[PDB]
This record gives C-alpha cells, structure tokens and sequence, in this order.
C-alpha cells in the first residue's frame, strides 16, 4: 500500500496471524485478558532413590 | 496512559513425595527380651515379652 500525505514518525506495523503455539513466559506480555489454551507438554527426569 | 497487571501466588512442590520430613508424638512403650540357658548340658533359646 501507500499513504499520501501521512510522513513517518506518525505509523505502526505489527504481524497478526500465526498458526503455531508457544510457551507462556513470564518475560512476554499476553495476547488477551483471558488466556486460551491449547495443550501442554510434560517435564522429564523423575527422582529416584540411589547409593553412594 | 498505559498499565500493567502482575499476579503470583503459592503451591506445593512436586519433590515432597521422596524428600520429606515427619512429626510425632510418642507415649508409653513395650519391652522385649531374649535369653539363652543352660539346661541338663544342652543350650537353648527362649524369647518373650
Ligand atoms: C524411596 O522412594 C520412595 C518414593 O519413590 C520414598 O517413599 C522413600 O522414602 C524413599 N526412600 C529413601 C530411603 O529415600
Ligand atoms: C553351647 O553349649 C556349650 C557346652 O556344651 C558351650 O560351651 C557353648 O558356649 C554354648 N553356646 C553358646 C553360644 O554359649
């Protein structure tokens, strides 16, 4: 597109349609007030007794 | 003219299962004993509370 009369400093562009998930970090701001969520993944490595 | 919420709150860690420690309390408590005799040039054993 084209803009006549409409100088920079004065704009904003930003990319809106996504198509994969992502991880919920507490250093990224939220999408919405009320979160949707899609699925979930499981954390590895369990506990176990040993000797030493 | 902007804002921004934060929230936290507090749970119970998944480790507690194998990692842990117990308080009790205790009152009266039994007693065991065990012996052993010489009787007619043979040993044997007993065992009673
Ligand atoms: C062994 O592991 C079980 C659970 O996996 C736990 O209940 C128990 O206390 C453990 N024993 C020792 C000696 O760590
Ligand atoms: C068993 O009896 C013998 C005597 O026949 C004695 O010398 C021995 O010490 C007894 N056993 C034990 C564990 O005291």
């Amino acid at each position: 597109k084209v803009i006549n009369n409409c100088k920079i400093d004065q704009c904003h562009a930003a990319v809106t349609n996504h198509k994969n998930w992502q991880y919920n970090s507490p250093l990224v701001p939220r999408n919405a007030e009320l979160g949707d969520r899609k699925g979930k993944i499981h954390i590895p490595f369990p506990l176990a007794n040993v000797t030493c | 003219e902007n804002t921004q919420l934060s929230e936290a709150h507090v749970e119970k860690s998944e480790s507690c299962k194998t990692e842990f420690a117990s308080a009790y309390r205790a009152h009266t408590a039994s007693a065991s004993a065990k012996l052993r005799v010489l009787y007619q040039g043979n040993n044997i054993t007993v065992a009673a509370y």
